[PDB]
């Protein structure tokens, strides 16, 4: 706890990465956050909406 | 132009899928353009 500093650079690393990858498994509102969900249960005009 | 059973209009749209969009007839899923339709039992065969 003496290098704290350098530890929140790593830290902060870490969780913003994290972050970025859990955003993949979130809907925005979308049928499944799963790309090959759309693509296979929807016809085109709808599944370029989704 | 052509000719079909009425019921099948609902199909000559872009991006659609069917009996007439899969083996006749099928317009692209961008098309700019207008589709027009009428009953004609003058032909009624």
């Amino acid at each position: 706890s003496a290098l704290g500093k350098l530890q929140n650079v790593v830290n902060q690393n870490a969780q913003a990465l994290n972050t970025l990858v859990k955003q993949l498994s979130s809907n925005f509102g979308a049928i499944s956050s799963v790309l090959n969900d759309i693509l296979s249960r929807l016809d085109k005009v709808e599944a370029e909406v989704q | 132009s052509f000719v079909i059973r009425g019921d099948e209009v609902r199909q000559i749209a872009p991006g659609q899928t069917g009996k007439i969009a899969d083996y006749n007839y099928k317009l692209p899923d961008d098309f700019t353009g207008c589709v027009i339709a009428w009953n004609s039992n003058n032909l009624d065969n």
